[PDB]
């Protein structure tokens, strides 16, 4: 289906560095399949690449909620919380990072 | 058919009278007149949950909150329920689950201080303590 | 189809219960399958407030004044919603619209004077206040 | 639709100079969306890095009529007309590009 | 229905005769039996241009053009009406549109050099003038 | 249906192609196929005027313009066939009327001071030769 | 059709050496459409860049069944055979590339 | 169903006003309508004659004469196109199939002999020539 | 009905009591009831090949083939017809993709190796001859 088309142009933007690209590419992409935890990470970290921290949080959490064993995701969204100035949120999503 | 609410309805009024193990049975029938039904199970679960019947509380519980998605409710009562059961781990995990599904709740970084201090996460214990305190410290 | 109804009565028996949330919930399925009932619109108005979800309970509210007019006591509690809002202009003018079609009522003059005192009409707002004193002394 | 995501796989070939790969994707795109003026300035874009200046002509004309003030696709068009030795029409289009 | 093109008939042949006002009348009502047909509005448009009504002429040859978006005559039709309402820069983009859709057209050229002198463009003008002497020399 | 109008074709075809006294039997099976046409009536009338059958002609411009009201084209053309049959108080009725429904034209004052003149109200009719010439610059 | 566009993809991420993700886009084409003997030879290139001798040996053979006159992808083939120590069918195989 | 030939109507309609682009396109709906019909296919093959679109009427041309043989006016029609195209053989061709069906007619004797003269036939175009003026003095 | 096999089973018959010209024909009948059957055409082939109409068994084998890719034997059948055609070329090739489809099977490898030798590519024989000794011992 599309949704794994999509996803793969949108993976493939990621890598050779096109964010522009990969976030369109996720979306069209994630409309069909709202459950792909790996397609929120990847666009909350291509969100991240972009600078737009608070944004990447958003789609973070959704990563997360749909995947809680990702340390990855935490890890990001600990980071993305800092940048965001909020150290609290920050350390603890760290934490949740090495905890899992 | 409306007799599929017709049951909530009696277990829900047996429920604010003082007969719950009569409102856990029509609660019951509810279900097997529709399963669907993201109420039915939601209240279901707090019935049995007062009759101390945990071990069936915790499944209700999820049966609910897979018919539902993202109810940041559910899913702290269910960290309750997974307390007092002992199993921390998953308690922690809801009640994780619960704050990243509302950020600004308070409560629910309050529990989740309180599993991870139980659990031994006193790092982890003390900052979403602090989470709690500055969300709102009346709760 | 008694249906249309039976959803106002799960949201009413869900809101002695204490578990507001899901009664508003209960409620907007009603309102989905009948938009014309003003006493789930009120309804569902004075639950929102409870939540301190005040907004949508204004909203609630005035879209059931318009359902049905006249109803003196669905105007105090838009008042008193907007008022908390701060939207004291508005909320003076819906204590008067209760004044209109109710002269007696001695709750409304004493919103009105709070309300014309805190946007600053402190004349007609102690001229309210003497009126509520008068008109219900055992107040 | 699908043309967003062919639309997007001809971007990002553009993008990093896969021309035969651009006009490939631009194409199949078009052919589901006609109507997409970027789509074929695009296409006349990857042409011209072709040097196929007959082809960019011929699709610049059609982005022009679908977007009469697009300023970049007049001046690329000049570019071309001037490419195929027409310095009446490249300097026409080049002052409707100033023009814009 | 053959009717609705009959009336495309009647208005053709009443313009013929040079009665053009109740032709005007006979393709609105064609119109209003086939609002889709492009010859309808790109005769009406003709009609009421010779009329001298050009408010209304610019606006037929529009609904005309959206219905056959790169006929490249009706461009140039309603580049005369925009002309002589005096919208020259609106003229221009219209006689642009007419070299695009066919480069070789040496009047559309010509009459694009015309409005571009009398809107300032001289240079683009002369450019102009000289392509469309180019293309031929007698248009 | 068609057929009630196809007859009006086969009339301005046997007018434009020059067998007027055809054209007028055309005419007349259309009319006794639909009495009402508003459009039959008015070819009617010109076809006969140019047969200089008067006295009919004026007949059918004024049941044309009973049928059609307010179109001041038929009443200055019948106010020309009564010109020709001499009743030039009708003529300059019909040319006052023309003026009334549309006052910026100046035919119709043209027209109105011709008749007027003949008629003797030569006050009058310097009035309207003024109009007429203040009116449009080539008239 | 999009077995096109999926094919596309698969070349883009080929040729920028992005092989992990060619062999899953030609996988979404070839699904598609079994007889695309373009898709199964660059499928077997693919896996060969990665390494995996077996699976470009069995998707070679597709593609020469395919099409027999493929000079290329008998050479391929040869040297995949090579690889895999098979010096007598590696043998053949370059001989018919030599002979096609 | 008579639009078939409605629109054969229409198309010398638009024909006689000096409409001929639109003229051609009413042809070639009245074609799709009815591909048999020989006088569409001549009309339209003297319409893009006139558009000199020669090529192209040149086959319009062919396929009336193949609907209808021995039609000795699209016989001639079609050698005038194909002499402006220059392809002066089967021009030639076309005015002796003429000659042929029509011994007597004098014009297409002179222009076979200035096709044949243009061919290089000087002694068959002489002989041509000579029976056209032998056979119409009067021309 | 089971007729459409029926005849499969009458030439197989035929085949096996060694009447094979009546086989043919009763093979022709069953694939005149249906010319998709992939065993018929093969089992005809074979029948044809046999009663050394070598000109239509490959014909035969080749209809199997494209109604049922990808299998070995058909391919080393119709290699064989081909060898026996003196179409070496075409031998090879279909022994070729008989190795292709299967890379194991020494018959393949020995037959391509005396074509390649009878074809002049002595390498490549030597080489399919040492792949079929290699594959297996006795062949």
């Amino acid at each position: 289906e599309e949704a794994e088309l999509a996803y793969l142009l949108g993976e493939l933007a990621y890598k050779l560095g096109e964010y522009r690209i990969a976030i369109r590419a996720y979306r069209i992409a994630l409309k069909r399949d709202p459950n792909n935890a790996e397609a929120w990470y990847n666009l909350g970290n291509a969100y991240t690449k972009q600078g737009d921290y608070d944004e990447a949080i958003e789609y973070y959490l959704r990563a997360l909620v749909l995947d809680p064993n990702n340390a990855e995701a935490a890890t990001n969204l600990g980071q993305a919380y800092m940048n965001q100035g909020d150290k609290d949120r920050a350390k603890l999503m760290l934490l949740l990072a090495l905890k899992l | 058919d409306v007799s599929a609410l017709a049951y909530v309805m009696l277990g829900l009024l047996l429920s604010l009278l003082n007969r719950l193990s009569l409102a856990a049975e029509a609660y019951k029938k509810a279900i097997e007149l529709d399963p669907n039904d993201a109420l039915a199970w939601l209240l279901l679960g707090s019935v049995l949950e007062k009759l101390k019947r945990l071990d069936e509380a915790a499944e209700a519980y999820k049966k609910a909150i897979e018919l539902k998605p993202n109810d940041a409710s559910a899913w702290k009562e269910l960290g309750k329920v997974l307390e007092k059961l002992g199993r921390l781990d998953e308690a922690a995990e809801a009640y994780l689950i619960a704050i990243m599904l509302d950020p600004e709740d308070a409560e629910a970084a309050k529990e989740l201080g309180k599993v991870l201090e139980k659990l031994g996460e006193l790092e982890m214990a003390e900052e979403a303590y602090k989470l709690a305190i500055k969300l709102d410290p009346n709760d």
